[PDB]
């Protein structure tokens, strides 16, 4: 009311309402899905379109050969971070001859995001991010959130309607963890799990986007007719 | 006074045919009259189907080399992982060079792949990024002896058809791979002999539309 | 350094900083572009309630930014020696690395570039400032005049008035001037903008300022008693 | 006062919702994407009669191989075009070849956001940007000042640009020629312009692979906007 | 340090300009092959002398500008402003160690055939005729005795080649082959690529001239 | 524009079937001053990896501080650090290898002749040098300043190329490098008879021998020569 | 933060008028009147003291009229501290054109630097603008005898006689009637005392009240002197003219 | 962080008013009163010594400072904003003119720079007014003695006498009647305690009052011998005995 002009001002009960409404915009985004085994990790993302004049917005981005992430709100705040891991990604790898570990990515994210909340005059990113990636520790999934808050999970969804998709996976958790060398399984557990996020709409060939990183298989991404095997 | 530049030596050596480019490169890396490595790479897939080899002083080589696959890692980024062709990836090459016209990487870089056509293709860099197209290509410590050589047996010159009076040229041709590499071998053991800088390994990349291939040869190791 | 973003959107999608730099624009003495077959001629009104002045010295209404360009406007006067004084700097910056005049419509192209970075620029508010820039290109003899505005917007005009009751005399200009046939010399041109400044002055002493540009840097401002004669003719003329 | 950069309640930030609002104020704009090539019209709206109509210049070259035409307050597209033009040409510079059309884009929505408390506010303008590459062909481009940009098969944009593009979703098929999308902008346009349309107050252009971009001449325009009479009477 | 042989002369049917092939480390011969007219648009041709990266970098960086320039002002740009944009920015780095010497030509309505020699220590000259390089002196001699501003298309474009050849022959640090250009106002047009050991016996037979060299 | 003041002479270095071998001696001479007799040139950073530094000492402290500095930074938020995500020999020689090539980029050196020795997680051999005009280079035998002159001729007697490698057993590569110190300290102006060893083995892992000293030298001849060419007495 | 707490000394009005400037010269209206006056042969200024105290040092004081160099004089009208700033920094200016061309600086040119300075702060920086109005007296080669006034806005004009300060409509009407091309410089410093006389708040005008001051060609053979009136000089030409 | 205060916190209101100088005004009017009188052959200035507690040390707080060897000052309103501003007045005494001239500039001068660091603060960005008013005595060969009186705005006016704060008006009034332009030094330190005397309320002695003298120079506070042109400052502060004495002869 009083106390959401800007980030730099706390409300009577603790509360930053410009990152909480930085937070409103992911809700409005369209729904992305991830969820991993013990081998592979996969994205799995909704597309939207302006109308059927127009393209389906490209919602998940490669941030190097093991590592890339999807997004859900705003697209130009999502480019921005995920430049930042670009460089952090290649920096690891250029002075160290090491690949950025999946954790570090997300620890390095939480500190990026937090020094725009705390400063007069800038303002905290308006988009979330699930980063998916395959390193000396096995399969990962991190879920980003623009307050600085970073989780490690099994699975996980986010956007509009995503309650539905992250319920599915929080029943199908013991099922889907175990599907070990086998690709094409696990992306069907992602793809039936955006399902209960629909509305009306159902899933086409120029609307799913699929991506996915695991043991002897570098981050790539499925559109197009690609991705009609899974519909 | 501390001096930023040295000689790591070895010599490298590019020919472009019809249908495939080769980029070859002797393994031994040395400082004065000492021998560092008898196996230490130089010639590298840099990805797109571009080989690449930056040889004088071995610290700038690494260094351009690291560049220029760093350049192609991000061209990839920001332009829908569209391929970079040959003569793109020499302009870009020029850039790095001559971003430092005024404190060089004092190499002589090499690039070897297949144009747009699907036709062989090198280019030869001078150390502050003056480049060129060319079929045939000797860089380093024995340019100056395998270059004459290759003149004479890949571009014909000097050679005359028999009993034209010198009138008619020898007529240039496509050589095959298999023929190109039996000239790689006898230009490196001939510069093995004569140049103390120059032995102990051959290493070979060729290029083709099925992708990058390697071959390795032993060579005289005194 | 001052950061404060001042020029800044609405809700119905107006910048008001911008709008309210036209309004100082309204405010301005009236100066009128009437362009001929071969001519540019630039009208200027100057308020009457300033007796004891020195005309002399003061500084006059319309400005040479180079020997074959000038320069009017209406609004804020301080405001417009920037914006001539950088125009003039420009003029001689092209002749330098381009070895030829800047033409009329580079000068308005530069002019109006700066209007638009005072727009979006953190710190800084609008020129209240209207121009009407006029003149010839190097070696060439069809005439030009073209006008800016605060938003940074610009457009070239065969005849155009800005500044106090401007409305009233482009009403006048709009039924006058005639496309297929503009003022075929320096006589018509000068009369037709000398009549449409009458429409809003009050009186033809010393209140309107007119000033002639020809092809080749041939620049002239009238006396008193030169425009004097087109007051007395066009009187005479009218009383029918 | 408030925060240039705020957050709404909803979501959105307040500065970029309210330059959207400034851009339907602005002249119409329309673009339409082809396998012969992609077209783009505009309606110049002349503010008084006495004004010069060719000075008017809403639609722009950025390269050979790309053009530009825009919609909203008209004076904040010249740095757009400036850094657009400067990517293009210092993007062949580095690589010897023409830039993607995506990723010129891309380079202008950069600027987008580079605003708060950089530059004092967004951009009130919209821009369409059409062009073509070796890769992905013909293509046409919306650049919002949000920093988001869609591909379009057909986009208007403008004071009438919800109505006009009802009537692209109904209009526009796969197999389109050059010379169907030239006459469907200009009866579009027509039918969205308050004043009666002609050679003089609207502006037609058009991206191919062979001939580059191209703006009509009014001689030229005048012919199809006469094609375009004699087709509707005729049935 | 590169050794070349360099020219561009003006006349009744627009430019010629004639270059060697040669490049040169010390004594050795690193390329018979090189590319010394730098094609800055399909309107404009540059020379290469001295330092072989700067004139490629800079003269490729020129063309940018003056694509640039059209761009904006919706006119072809001038070859006086377009020398003069080179030459401003080579006198800024002025002391740094450039190594340039070059000839700017273009044809264009309001000025006709322009040549501009442009050079590494801020020299701009406007002028007819101009020579650079190490054989520079031994093309000269060829090009004052034979110049006229009459000369036909055909009779220039050897006059050019000939002047080459020349300086090939005497300077050891010009030769390989010889690249022709005629610079019209609607564009340059390429003449090719003349070997110099072949053009040398075949215009020994046909002239009379080097009758010191046995053939 | 540095010189050095404090130094450090050869450090030699060789793989072996299931390792790597690293020596050097434990002297800082001050130029032709014997200063220091206690100086380690031998900095081990974790269970696997072991630095060997000649040069300036001054600035292989600073170097020593940096390595000691990046295993403390790598522990920070990460769990596996003394697991899958420790330090590799090959993440600590690129990081070196990057600093000195930047300080000779500055023309401020590091003034020193860098060699890394360890054995990777999947168990293969790591030996690569890296000095102060930040050149680097790997063979299976490795050594700086007169080492590589009189060292490298001896060690590559056993191991001349790569498939001599699993053919040479521990107390071979051993015995050569011991033999190749003694040979220094014949033969180099600038040595001691004092020096370090390290070992580090995939199976056995990191053994730090210090306190060594040069012995079963060959001193006897010396009583049977006399002057210079004439002299009989 | 501190968006706050900002005033925004540089914008716009509704109506298009700069709100610092417009209140900065309701300021100025309230200050002592000052009157220049440009005749044939000379320039007159005077000038009225602020509300004075028979305490006050007069002899040695400098209130109004101040020095740019020896052909320009200024009087001032507000805030006398801003004055002085502004003040320094135009002696300052006229030394550097000096030293650039070895020739005396014109009169405008230092008006225009003078004025731009004002500009300035009225359109960027964030600061209140200079509460001060000037007239400017001054001689040169080019134009001779020049008045000229600055205000708050940056904007400059030029005069044969102007008043700034208090009763300037009042002041201007006298001026208006009263004044004529061909008058002299001993006219002129009659007609200043007068209108002074007849605009003053106060209720008889008297020396020590008043600053005065005369630039005429007077010093022998082509060549200006400025005269900054003594307190007992200005006794005695308040006599001669018969005010008191 | 840094300081985002880049814009004036003073600025014209509707009226034409400075608010903030004149709320500096009225911080001097409630601060105690001080006075400055002119002599033919000296200056004196005068303030009474407010003690916030009887255990404070009164010495140790010094209301009258020297800025130069010739020149002194004296305030009313706050008192650390005048510590501040001493501080900052002998530095640019040296910085703007000794370190330039080999000399110590005439009191006008110095008034002029101390006047110049108070406007600053009426228009730079992020700051308040100086909410202190001075007088300046002072002394040099070309113009001999003068006073000054300095206010938050920046303006600086030259007194015979006069009087600033508390009781300034009644102060000023009696000050008209008993100056003439023949008062010898010992006269004017005689009438500056008459006038301070209606002012004070409390003890009025030696120890609560605070006065010092711009007269003739003092060879014996020099410091040193040798140098027959440098004779000693003419600013001398007198003692809390020396005021007792003419305190009897009241
Ligand atoms: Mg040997």
């Amino acid at each position: 009311n009083n106390y959401d002009g800007d980030t730099v001002t706390f409300s009577p009960t603790g509360r930053l309402f410009q990152v909480e409404y930085a937070l409103e915009a992911i809700k409005q985004g369209s729904v992305t899905v991830g969820l991993r085994s013990n081998t592979h990790a996969v994205l799995v993302a909704l597309k939207r379109n302006a109308d059927e004049l127009s393209s389906y917005q490209k919602k998940i981005i490669k941030c190097d050969e093991h590592m890339g992430l999807s997004l859900a709100g705003l697209a130009p705040d999502a480019r921005v971070l995920s430049n930042y891991l670009r460089q952090q990604c290649n920096y690891s790898s250029l002075v160290f001859n090491r690949k950025l570990a999946v954790e570090r990515a997300g620890h390095l994210l939480c500190d990026k995001a937090q020094k725009n909340t705390q400063s007069y005059g800038g303002r905290p990113y308006g988009v979330g991010l699930l980063i998916i990636g395959y390193d000396k520790s096995g399969a990962h999934l991190l879920e980003f959130q623009p307050s600085g808050n970073v989780t490690e999970l099994y699975g996980t969804a986010i956007g509009a309607r995503s309650q539905g998709a992250k319920t599915y996976l929080e029943r199908t958790l013991d099922t889907f963890i175990k599907i070990d060398g086998n690709p094409d399984e696990l992306i069907k557990a992602g793809v039936e799990a955006i399902s209960q996020s629909l509305r009306d709409e159902s899933l086409t060939v120029d609307n799913l986007s699929i991506a996915i990183v695991g043991k002897d298989t570098p981050f790539t991404i499925y559109d197009g007719e690609a991705v009609a095997k899974y519909i | 006074q501390f001096n930023p530049y040295g000689d790591n030596g070895g010599t490298i050596l590019g020919i472009a045919g019809e249908d495939f480019a080769v980029l070859a490169g002797d393994t031994r890396n040395i400082t004065d009259y000492s021998i560092n490595s008898r196996y230490e790479p130089k010639v590298f897939d840099c990805g797109d189907n571009i080989v690449m080899s930056a040889n004088g002083f071995a610290a700038d080589g690494d260094a351009l080399v690291k560049r220029f696959k760093n350049s192609v890692k991000w061209y990839h980024f920001d332009h829908n992982d569209k391929k970079l062709s040959i003569n793109s990836a020499a302009r870009n090459i020029q850039h790095l060079l001559y971003g430092k016209r005024f404190f060089p990487y004092y190499v002589h870089t090499i690039i070897a792949g297949l144009d747009e056509d699907g036709k062989g293709a090198v280019y030869s860099f001078d150390p502050v990024g003056s480049y060129e197209r060319e079929q045939c290509r000797a860089g380093g410590a024995a340019a100056s002896l395998i270059m004459p050589f290759l003149d004479n047996q890949v571009n014909f010159k000097n050679q005359y058809e028999p009993g034209t009076n010198g009138k008619v040229k020898k007529p240039l041709k496509y050589l095959s791979v298999e023929e190109v590499i039996k000239l790689v071998r006898d230009s490196f053991t001939s510069a093995t002999e004569r140049h103390i800088q120059v032995g102990d390994g051959l290493e070979i990349l060729i290029v083709t539309k099925d992708g990058v291939r390697k071959e390795f040869y032993e060579l005289k190791r005194d | 350094g001052y950061d404060r973003a001042l020029s800044i959107f609405s809700p119905d999608g107006h910048i008001f900083q911008v709008e309210y730099a036209l309004e100082a624009v309204k405010r301005g003495t009236c100066a009128v572009g009437v362009k001929g077959k071969n001519c540019v001629v630039l009208g200027c009104e100057r308020r009457s309630t300033l007796k004891l002045q020195d005309t002399r010295i003061t500084p006059s209404k319309v400005s040479k930014i180079d020997s074959h360009v000038v320069l009017s406007f209406s609004g804020l006067n301080a405001d417009s020696r920037i914006l001539i004084e950088k125009a003039r700097v420009e003029a001689q910056s092209h002749r330098l690395t381009l070895e030829d005049p800047v033409t009329v419509e580079y000068l308005t192209r530069y002019v109006a570039g700066v209007q638009q970075r005072y727009t979006q620029s953190g710190g800084v508010r609008p020129f209240g400032v209207s121009t009407l820039i006029a003149g010839f290109d190097p070696r060439d003899d069809e005439p030009k005049l073209y006008q800016t505005e605060p938003s940074g917007i610009y457009s070239s005009w065969s005849a155009q008035t800005i500044g106090r009751n401007s409305k009233t005399v482009r009403e006048f200009l709009e039924k006058n001037y005639d496309r297929k046939e503009p003022p075929a010399t320096v006589e018509e041109c000068v009369k037709l903008t000398v009549r449409s400044l009458l429409e809003v002055v009050q009186t033809g002493a010393k209140n309107i300022e007119i000033t002639v540009v020809k092809p080749d840097s041939d620049i002239v401002a009238l006396s008193s008693e030169e425009i004097n004669q087109y007051v007395t003719q066009i009187e005479q003329e009218k009383q029918e | 006062d408030r925060g240039v950069s705020t957050f709404s309640p909803e979501g959105r930030l307040f500065q970029v919702e309210y330059s959207l609002e400034a851009i339907k104020l602005g002249s119409t704009a329309i673009g339409i994407a082809t396998k012969e090539g992609v077209v783009l019209g505009v309606e110049k709206r002349a503010t008084s009669p006495l004004l010069e109509s060719d000075s008017i210049e809403k639609i722009v070259e950025i390269d050979r191989h790309i053009g530009c035409a825009m919609s909203g307050l008209t004076a904040d597209a010249r740095s757009m075009i400036e850094h657009a033009r400067t990517a293009a040409v210092t993007h062949n510079l580095y690589y010897d070849e023409d830039i993607n059309v995506e990723s010129l884009t891309q380079s202008v929505c950069d600027l987008a956001l580079r605003f708060g408390e950089l530059m004092s506010r967004p951009f009130g303008v919209a821009l369409l940007i059409a062009g073509h590459d070796a890769d992905d062909g013909y293509q046409l481009f919306h650049a919002e000042p949000s920093g988001t940009f869609y591909r379009y098969n057909a986009k208007a944009i403008g004071s009438g640009s919800e109505g006009a593009q009802a009537e692209l979703l109904n209009e526009w098929h796969s197999s389109l020629t050059l010379k169907e999308a030239e006459l469907l902008v200009l009866k579009i346009l027509k039918q969205v312009m308050e004043e009666k349309l002609d050679e003089n107050n609207a502006q037609l252009s058009c991206i191919t692979k062979q001939d580059g971009f191209k703006i009509y001449d009014n001689e030229k325009t005048a012919e199809l906007i006469k094609e375009l009479k004699e087709k509707e009477a005729a049935e | 340090a590169l050794g070349a042989t360099t020219l561009a002369f003006r006349f009744q049917g627009g430019i010629i300009v004639a270059v060697d092939s040669r490049a040169t480390a010390g004594n050795w011969v690193a390329s018979q092959t090189v590319k010394k007219v730098i094609e800055i648009n399909p309107f404009l041709l540059g020379t290469m002398a001295g330092g072989a990266a700067d004139c490629q970098f800079w003269e490729t960086w020129l063309g940018s500008q003056c694509r640039l320039h059209e761009l904006r002002e919706k006119e072809r740009i001038s070859v006086a402003a377009a020398s003069k944009i080179l030459s401003n920015l080579v006198y800024q780095y002025k002391g740094a160690g450039l190594s340039m010497g070059t000839m700017i030509c273009g044809y264009t309505r309001k000025e006709g055939p322009t040549i501009y020699y442009v050079d590494s220590d801020g020299t701009r000259l406007k002028g007819d005729i101009f020579c650079v390089g190490s054989g520079q002196t031994f093309a000269y001699g060829v090009l004052d005795s034979n110049y006229k501003w009459d000369l036909s298309v055909e009779d220039a474009l050897y006059l050019g080649k000939r002047s080459i050849l020349a300086a090939a022959h005497r300077d050891a640090y010009s030769g390989g082959s010889v690249n022709l250009y005629h610079v019209t106002e609607d564009g340059w047009i390429y003449h090719g690529n003349h070997d110099v050991g072949e053009l040398f016996w075949k215009v020994k037979e046909e002239e009379g001239s080097f009758n010191n060299v046995i053939g | 524009t540095q010189q050095p003041i404090v130094t450090g002479t050869s450090v030699i270095s060789m793989k072996y079937d299931n390792g790597v071998i690293i020596a050097a001696d434990n002297l800082g001479s001050y130029g032709s001053l014997l200063r220091f007799n206690g100086v380690e040139r031998l900095i081990p950073v974790g269970d696997n990896t072991v630095v060997g530094i000649s040069g300036d000492i001054s600035d292989m402290q600073h170097i020593e501080r940096l390595l000691k500095d990046l295993v403390t930074e790598n522990a920070y938020d990460n769990p596996l650090a003394d697991a899958e995500e420790a330090l590799e020999p090959s993440y600590i020689f690129e990081y070196l290898a990057t600093v000195m090539y930047q300080r000779r980029s500055k023309m401020n050196p590091l003034w020193n002749a860098i060699i890394v020795a360890g054995v990777q997680s999947n168990g293969d051999q790591f030996l690569r040098y890296v000095n102060l005009l930040g050149v680097t280079y790997s063979s299976p035998t490795l050594a700086t300043g007169f080492g590589a002159h009189m060292a490298n001729p001896l060690l590559r007697k056993v191991v001349d190329r790569e498939s001599d490698i699993p053919k040479t057993t521990v107390q071979v590569a051993e015995e050569a490098i011991v033999n190749a110190m003694r040979v220094l300290y014949y033969r180099d102006a600038r040595s001691s008879r004092n020096f370090s060893l390290a070992i580090i083995d995939k199976n056995t892992g990191l053994t730090f021998k210090k306190n060594l000293q040069v012995e079963n030298m060959k001193w006897d001849f010396a009583k049977d020569i006399k002057g210079y060419g004439t002299q009989k007495i | 933060g501190s968006r706050r707490y900002d005033s925004r000394t540089t914008i716009f009005s509704p109506e298009g008028r700069l709100y610092q400037v417009e209140y900065a010269l309701e300021s100025i209206s309230h200050a002592g009147t000052a009157i220049g006056i440009m005749a044939s042969d000379g320039i007159v200024l005077a000038a009225e003291r602020k509300v004075t105290s028979t305490l006050l040092e007069q002899d040695t004081s400098t209130e109004k009229l101040y020095k740019l160099n020896d052909k320009i004089a200024v009087a001032v009208a507000g805030l006398t501290a801003d004055a002085e700033i502004l003040i320094n920094t135009a002696r300052i200016h006229a030394q550097n054109y000096l030293k650039t061309y070895n020739e005396d600086i014109p009169v405008e040119i230092l008006v225009r630097r003078l004025s731009d300075i004002k500009q300035g702060y009225t359109q960027h920086g964030g600061l209140r603008p200079f509460g001060v109005s000037f007239i400017y007296a001054g001689y040169d080669d080019r134009y001779g005898y020049q008045l000229y006034t600055s205000n708050p806005s940056g904007n400059y004009t030029g005069w044969k006689a102007i008043s700034v300060g208090a009763n300037t409509s009042a002041a201007q009407t006298l001026l208006q009637m009263d004044y004529k091309d061909d008058m002299k410089v001993d006219d002129a410093i009659e007609l200043a005392l007068k209108t002074l006389s007849k605009t003053t708040d106060s209720s008889a005008l008297t020396y020590d009240r008043l600053e005065f001051a005369t630039i005429r060609k007077g010093a022998n053979d082509g060549e200006v002197y400025q005269k900054i009136f003594k307190p007992q000089e200005i006794k005695d030409i308040l006599v001669k003219t018969g005010i008191t | 962080m840094t300081d985002r205060y880049s814009f004036s916190l003073t600025t014209f209101s509707p009226s034409g008013k400075l608010g903030q100088i004149d709320y500096a005004l009225t911080a001097v009017k409630q601060g105690v009163t001080s006075l400055g009188i002119k002599a033919t052959n000296g200056v004196v200035i005068a303030t009474e010594k407010k003690s916030s507690s009887p255990l404070a040390m009164s010495e140790t707080l010094s209301k009258v400072s020297l800025l130069t060897p010739d020149i002194g000052a004296v305030y009313s309103g706050m008192g650390p904003d005048y510590r501040v501003l001493v501080d900052k007045s002998r530095k640019v005494a040296h910085t703007s003119y000794k370190r330039i001239y080999g000399e110590y500039p005439p009191t006008k001068l110095l008034v002029s720079e101390v006047a110049k660091i108070m406007q600053e603060a009426t228009q730079s960005g992020g700051v308040r007014p100086f909410g202190v008013s001075l007088l300046i005595a002072g002394h040099d060969e070309f113009n001999g003695f003068s006073l000054y009186q300095v206010d938050p705005s920046g303006s600086y006016f030259p007194w015979k006498a006069t009087a600033i704060g508390k009781g300034s008006v009644a102060a000023k009034t009696f000050l008209e009647k008993r100056w003439n332009d023949e008062l010898e030094l010992e006269d004017a330190i005689h009438i500056a305690l008459l006038t301070l005397k209606e002012s004070v309320e409390g003890e009025f002695n030696g120890d609560t009052i605070e006065l010092a003298i711009i007269g003739d120079e003092n060879p014996d506070l020099l410091g040193y011998t040798g140098i027959p042109t440098d004779k000693g400052p003419r600013f001398r502060k007198l003692t809390s005995q020396e005021i007792n004495d003419r305190l009897e002869a009241l």
